Parts: C-alpha cells; structure tokens; sequence
C-alpha cells in the first residue's frame, strides 16, 4: 500500500511546489501549448 | 521529505568510532557554522537503499566498499571528482574499490582486515593452523576456559575459513568479475564449512555465539582467542586483557584468506549538500588531525592516507592487519555483492545450526548468488530525482522517466496543467 502513500507524496509535491526546474519541464512537455488549446475551442 | 539544505547528515556504522568523528564535525561546525549530525542506525547498510531511493537519507553514507556498486548502480550516489593533487594523497588500490564504471564512487578512509587476536596470557604461542585449536579447546576447557570464539551469524567472520581452500565470491576474468562463475559450493569451500560446522559438533564453538557474545567473552577473558577487526581494539585497551594481533591460522596449509573492506564515505545523488561533504571529507576528516580523532575513538586499521599511515606504520597490529590482507582478496563492490552476501549468510547460519548438511547449504547459496529486483520502482526513482537538486542532467533524468511510464506521465501532466492555470 506503499506505492499510494508514495503517491500522496508525489501529489503533494507538485501541487505545492513551482520552482523554475519543474517550469523547464513543463514548457519541454509542452504543456503551456496544450492549455492554450483549452482557452479557446 | 526534502534532505536538509545547509547542513550535513551523516551515517557511518555503530561500531566505527562515531564519537571520534563527530569531533571533526564540531570542528567543521566552528571552522564553517555549518552543523554536522552523525548517526549510527540499525542495519545500517540496508537502511541507505530503501531511504535514498525516494531521495531521503543522509548526505554522507559510510560503508564499507562492498556495497558501494548496488547503491552506484540503483543511482544514489554522486560522482567523486577529486583533484588530482587530492588523489595523490590516497594509495591508488583505495581508489581502485571505489572505483566502479569508471567513475570514483567514494571516498576511501582506511582499509579493513580480519585478524586472529588472542590472549597472551592464556596462549603465550597462538595456533598457526586451524587444525589445532580442537586440542587446544580441549585442553583450555579442563581450566574452564575456552579457545576460539568469534562472530558467527555474519559470513564476515566464517569467510576466511571457507575461502582458505577453494573457496571465492566471483571469478575475475579480463578486469570483470563473472557473475556466472561463483565458487561458493566447490569443494574448497565445503572442507571449510564442514570445518567451522564439525567444531560446533564436537561442542568446541556454539552455533549462536555471536558478535556481543564473542567480544565480551574475549575481554572477560573467557575465551583464548577471537576473530575480529580493527575497531574492536580500543574495547580490548580498556579490558586490560594482554593481548596480542597476529595472522590468522592456516587451514590445510593455506593461508585463511579474508575479504578485504576498504571504509568509504559516499554522497549522496540527491544531497543539496555536495560541495559542503566535498569540503568535509577531504580537507577535514582526510587529514592526520581528521583521522586521528577517529582512530582514538575506534582504530581505523591501513588508513587510505599516506601521510597519517606513515604514523600509523609502526603499530604491530596494523602490520598484522596489513598480513592478513595481503594473504585476503579485495571484495568486488559489484551490485550483486548484495545478494552474494545474503545467500552465504543463510548458508553457515543453516551449516552451523544443524539445519542443512554443508552441501545442501552451498549449493543453495550457490544458486541464489544473484540479485533480484531490489531496484527502485518508477514512482521512486522519479521522488528521488525530483527531490534532487535541480540541474539539466537532473530535469533530464525526470522526462526519460516519465517517457517510459504513461500513468505516471499522465499523473505529472494533470497536476502541472492544473498549475499551470493557477497563475492563468
Ligand atoms: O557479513 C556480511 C557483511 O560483511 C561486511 O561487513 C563488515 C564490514 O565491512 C566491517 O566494516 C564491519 O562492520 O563488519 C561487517 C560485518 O558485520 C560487508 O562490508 C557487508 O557488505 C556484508 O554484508
Ligand atoms: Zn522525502
Ligand atoms: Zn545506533
């Protein structure tokens, strides 16, 4: 059941955090790119 | 969570003198500000894999260089980059078990070998052979006393017995260690096993005596004769027990052949620390003065440094730890090292026990020389890297991971374009 609890860890992780190294990593998923499909269709 | 950014956790095993290096961490502490805590855990070297897999533990691990390759290979440890002018203080075969794929993996401290030691007043002449001490027992046994007694719960201490004849972890062949060829059920090491396990039949050793056991009976003077390392010494001092460090015995005219352990002090991958345990380990705790307080608190053995092992050339027992390491092998720091480990363990503790016949023990351990899934899991591996310091070699490893693992991609992919409308 650990693997949960390392999820809850995982999830509390990225909602809490912005640093500019996660930033690097979003732009690289190109996840700014989708988001801007969502605000207009 | 998060290891602590500003200071320095240590983790080194409880019976390596702790005390003594945390003096120079107070030194380090009043030369820097920077604190330095050192803490000895239970099952220490298990302990450091299951933590640093999600980026958690201490900055500095010190083990003996054995296990350094698993915990190389499973990425939890930093690369060492010395200076060459810092490399030229440490003798090159130091650096050689730290060594693995190329890249220094650690930093080695001292260099680590069994030695018989004894009781001169009880045996003025130690038994140069194994084969002896049965009527030695015997006729130490009439005064109540006993020969020989040493740890027999960890195939350390029984491993010099069972490699002295035939016996060995993996075959080196052309500068690699064959996993395939492992020697742990040839004939050289059953006549050994068979050797320790006869002993315990004939009531000249107990099956469970273990480490506690061992060192109290020797420093109540109990027993005429121990099998044990350098550490122990400075508990022996203060036992005032006369007593002297000198080869191991000899097994069918062979020299017993311990496994060599180089002490070293690893980094850890996701430390935020790294130039800070740089700067402790090598101009702090690598110095005559570093090192000295260690080896007042427990003495080190062959330390790595040249200059304080020429201080430390004069010590009897350091030549007979030296001796007996020249006639062991040094231990392969191989990841499979782990699981060599715990099959011999379960091997003599099922000789010795009475629970196995010595070949059905070995050829057991014979089979189960090879690691199994004790590597971190996809959710871990991204914990620890995201709960490391930030690079592009870092955030790197982070989208190679999430590649590989759709549900975990898609897990990072929700939870960052939920942020990413936050700030719109
Ligand atoms: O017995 C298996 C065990 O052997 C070695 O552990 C040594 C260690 O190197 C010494 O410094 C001292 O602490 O005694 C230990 C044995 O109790 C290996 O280093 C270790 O990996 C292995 O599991
Ligand atoms: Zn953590
Ligand atoms: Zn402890």
């Amino acid at each position: 059941s650990d693997e949960r609890a390392l999820l809850d860890q995982l999830h509390t992780l990225l909602s809490n955090t912005d640093a500019t190294g996660l930033e690097e990593i979003d732009r690289a998923l190109g996840i700014p790119e989708l988001v801007n499909q969502g605000q207009a269709l | 969570m998060k290891i602590e950014e500003g200071k320095l956790v240590i983790w080194i095993n409880g019976d390596k003198g702790y005390n003594g290096l945390a003096e120079v961490g107070k030194k380090f502490e009043k030369d820097t500000g920077i604190k330095v805590t050192v803490e000895h855990p239970d099952k220490l070297e298990e302990k450091f894999p299951q933590v640093a897999a999600t980026g958690d533990g201490p900055d500095i691990i010190f083990w003996a260089h054995d296990r350094f390759g698993g915990y190389a290979q499973s990425g939890l440890l930093a690369e060492i980059t010395p200076a060459a002018a810092f490399q030229d203080k440490l003798y090159p075969f130091t650096w050689d078990a730290v060594r693995y794929n190329g890249k220094l993996i650690a930093y080695p401290i001292a260099v680590e070998a069994l030695s018989l030691i004894y009781n001169k007043d009880l045996l003025p002449n130690p038994p140069k052979t194994w084969e002896e001490i049965p009527a030695l027992d015997k006729e130490l046994k009439a005064k109540g006393k006993s020969a020989l007694m040493f740890n027999l719960q960890e195939p350390y201490f029984t491993w010099p017995l069972i490699a002295a004849d035939g016996g060995y972890a993996f075959k080196y062949e052309n500068g690699k260690y064959d996993i395939k060829d492992v020697g742990v059920d040839n004939a050289g090491a059953k006549a050994g096993l068979t050797f320790l396990v006869d002993l315990i039949k004939n009531k000249h050793m107990n099956a469970d005596t273990d480490y506690s056991i061992a060192e109290a009976a020797f420093n109540k003077g109990e027993t005429a004769m121990t099998i044990n390392g350098p550490w122990a010494w400075s508990n022996i001092d203060t036992s005032a027990v006369n007593y002297g460090v000198t080869v191991l015995p000899t097994f069918k005219g062979q020299p017993s052949k311990p496994f060599v352990g180089v002490l070293s002090a690893g980094i850890n991958a996701a430390s935020p620390n790294k130039e800070l345990a740089k700067e402790f380990l090598e101009n702090y705790l690598l110095t005559d003065e570093g090192l000295e307080a260690v080896n007042k608190d427990k003495p080190l053995g062959a330390v790595a440094l040249k200059s304080y092992e020429e201080e430390l050339a004069k010590d009897p027992r350091i030549a007979a730890t030296m001796e007996n390491a020249q006639k062991g092998e040094i231990m392969p720091n191989i990841p499979q090292m782990s699981a060599f480990w715990y099959a011999v363990r379960t091997a003599v503790i099922n000789a010795a026990s009475g629970r196995q016949t010595v070949d059905a023990a070995l050829a057991a351990a014979q089979t189960n020389a090879a690691a199994m899934s004790i590597s971190p899991s996809a959710l871990q591996d991204l914990l620890r890297t995201l709960k490391s310091p930030s690079s592009p070699q870092q955030q790197q490893q982070v989208l190679n991971i999430l590649k590989s693992n759709p549900q975990l991609m898609a897990a990072f992919i929700k939870q960052r374009t939920a942020k990413y409308v936050a700030n719109q």
